[PDB]
C-alpha cells in the first residue's frame, strides 16, 4: 500500500501567543501543496498553495500565517502569536495540478489554543456490562464505553476483542457532548457501544477492551499543578464474558 | 467580483434506498473547475468528482454531477442511497487565483430496521465508575431522541451499529448520570418513544 498525504503532528495544544510549525508530505508525484483552515464557524478557508518551492496562490489570512515548500515538495506552514480562534483542523491537500486534477487531502493537524494548560484533562474511561434483560429478550448483548471529563477533544476510541480491533457491532458517537454547553473550556464526554451475540458474551474466555488514546501536553510544557500532568496517554477499561 | 459558494440543504436525513439531490451555486461563473468531496467525522476530505469548466457532467458509481457554468450551478445526484453515504458533502470551485468551499450538506442516510423491538435497558454499574447508564435500543429510524430536561443527565444521539455476520442493524442512544434521583424508567421522558417500548423490571 502506497502512502497518501501525510501530516505531522496530528494533535497540538498551545497557549495564547505561542507559535506552531506544521508539515505535510504530498502523494508521490504530486507537486501542488495547498493548506486550508477548517473551523466550525468559518468552514474550510484557503491559506495558500505551493508548487516547485514557491507560493502560487494565497487566501486572506494575515501575515502571521505563513508557508513554504522544500525541493522534494514537502510543505510547512507556521502560525505565530496564537489566538483562541486559531483552534482548527489544519488540512493539507496535494494535487498533480490544482487547476485540472483532484485535490487529495490529508487528515489534518488538530490545533487547540487554550488560555491555560490547567484546562487540559485526560478522559476517565469505563465499560458497563450488558443487561440481563437484553440478553434474555434479544439473544444479543450490548457493552457501553464512556470517556468522560476530557479537554481538549483530542481523543480516539476503539474496541478490541481478544486483542483484535473490531468495527462490526460498534457505533461511537460522531461528536462528543459538552459537559457544560455554555462554556468555552467545557470538558467533553463520548459514548460508544459494542454489541455481540449472547453466546459470545456468555463465554468467560472472551475479553473486551475499550481503548481511548488522548493527545495531550508535551514533555516540554511546564506543569505546576498537584494533579498528574495531562500528557499523551491511553486510558482503557475492560470486561470478560460471563456465563450467568 | 466576490465569489460566494452556497449549498442547500444544510442537512438532509433520508431513508436508505432513496435517490438524493445536493445543490451548489456560485456567483462568479469564471471558474476552472468545480469539485465535490465527502468528509467523515474525524477525517479529512475525499475527492468524489471534478468537473472541468468545459464539461457538463461527470459520473462515478452511483454519483452524477452536472455543471451549468453560465447559470452558476452544479447538482450532485446520489442514486439509491446507502448508510455508508452518510458524510458532509462539500462543493468547491477553483477561481483564477483563489479557491472557495461551500458550507456543506450534512447527509444522514438512515437504515431500514426490519424488525423494530424498542426497549430501555439498564447496564450494569462499573466497579471503577460512579455513573448509572441506560440504553434505549432497537427502535425504528423514525424515532427522534431528545436531550434531557436535566442539565446533569447526558443523552447521546441515535447511533447505528451493524452486526454484519447476522445481517442485523440497530439504533441506540445512551443516557447516563451520577445524580441519585435518576432511573432508566425516566431517563428518556423528554423523547417521544414508541408506546410498546419494553421496560424490563429492574
Amino acid at each position: 500500500m502506497k502512502a497518501g498525504v501525510t501530516q505531522t503532528p496530528r494533535y497540538l495544544i498551545k497557549t495564547r501567543g505561542q507559535q506552531v510549525t506544521l508539515s505535510c508530505s504530498p502523494i508521490s508525484g504530486h507537486r501542488s501543496v495547498s493548506w486550508y483552515q477548517q473551523t466550525p464557524g468559518q468552514g474550510l478557508q484557503f491559506l495558500f498553495e505551493y508548487f516547485s518551492e514557491t507560493q502560487r496562490n494565497k487566501g486572506n489570512f494575515p501575515g502571521r500565517f505563513s508557508g513554504r515548500q522544500f525541493s522534494n515538495s514537502r510543505s510547512e506552514m507556521n502560525v505565530s502569536t496564537l489566538e483562541l480562534g486559531d483552534s482548527a483542523l489544519y488540512l493539507c491537500a496535494s494535487s498533480f495540478d490544482s487547476g485540472n486534477s483532484p485535490l487529495h487531502f490529508g487528515n489534518g493537524t488538530r490545533l487547540t489554543v487554550t488560555e491555560d494548560l490547567n484546562k487540559v484533562f485526560p478522559p476517565e474511561v469505563a465499560v458497563f456490562e450488558p443487561s440481563e434483560a437484553e440478553i434474555s429478550h434479544t439473544q444479543k448483548a450490548t457493552l457501553v464505553c464512556l470517556a468522560t471529563g476530557f479537554f481538549p477533544d483530542h481523543v480516539e476510541l476503539s474496541w478490541w476483542v481478544n486483542g483484535k480491533e473490531v468495527h462490526s457491532g460498534v457505533c461511537t458517537d460522531p461528536q462528543p457532548l459538552k459537559e457544560q454547553p455554555a462554556l468555552n473550556d467545557s470538558r467533553y464526554s463520548l459514548s460508544s457501544r459494542l454489541r455481540v451475540s449472547a453466546t459470545f458474551w456468555q463465554n468467560p474466555r472472551n475479553h473486551f477492551r475499550c481503548q481511548v488514546q488522548f493527545y495531550g501536553l508535551s514533555e516540554n510544557d511546564e506543569w505546576t499543578q498537584d494533579r498528574a500532568k495531562p500528557v499523551t496517554q491511553i486510558v482503557s477499561a475492560e470486561a470478560w464474558g460471563r456465563a450467568d | 467580483m466576490k465569489q460566494e459558494v452556497t449549498q442547500i440543504p444544510a442537512a438532509l436525513s433520508v431513508p436508505e434506498g432513496e435517490n438524493l439531490v445536493l445543490n451548489c451555486s456560485f456567483t462568479d461563473s469564471a471558474i476552472y473547475n468545480l469539485q465535490w468531496f465527502r468528509q467523515d467525522p474525524g477525517k479529512g476530505l475525499t475527492s468524489l468528482l471534478l468537473i472541468q469548466s468545459s464539461q457538463r457532467e461527470q459520473t462515478s458509481g452511483r454519483l452524477n454531477a452536472s455543471l451549468d457554468k453560465s447559470s452558476g450551478r452544479s447538482t450532485l445526484y446520489i442514486a439509491a442511497s446507502q448508510p455508508g453515504d452518510s458524510a458532509t458533502y462539500l462543493c468547491a470551485v477553483t477561481n483564477f487565483n483563489k479557491f472557495y468551499f461551500g458550507s456543506g450538506t450534512k447527509l444522514n442516510v438512515k437504515p431500514n430496521i426490519q424488525n423494530p423491538d424498542p426497549a430501555v435497558y439498564q447496564l450494569r454499574d462499573s466497579k471503577s465508575s460512579d455513573k448509572s447508564v441506560c440504553l434505549f435500543t432497537d427502535f425504528d429510524s423514525q424515532t427522534n431522541v431528545s436531550q434531557s430536561k436535566d442539565s446533569d443527565v447526558y443523552i447521546t444521539d441515535k447511533c447505528v451499529l451493524d452486526m454484519r455476520s447476522m445481517d442485523f442493524k440497530s439504533n441506540s442512544a445512551v443516557a447516563w448520570s451520577n445524580k441519585s434521583d435518576f432511573a432508566c424508567a425516566n431517563a428518556f421522558n423528554n423523547s417521544i418513544i414508541p408506546e410498546d417500548t419494553f421496560f424490563p423490571s429492574p
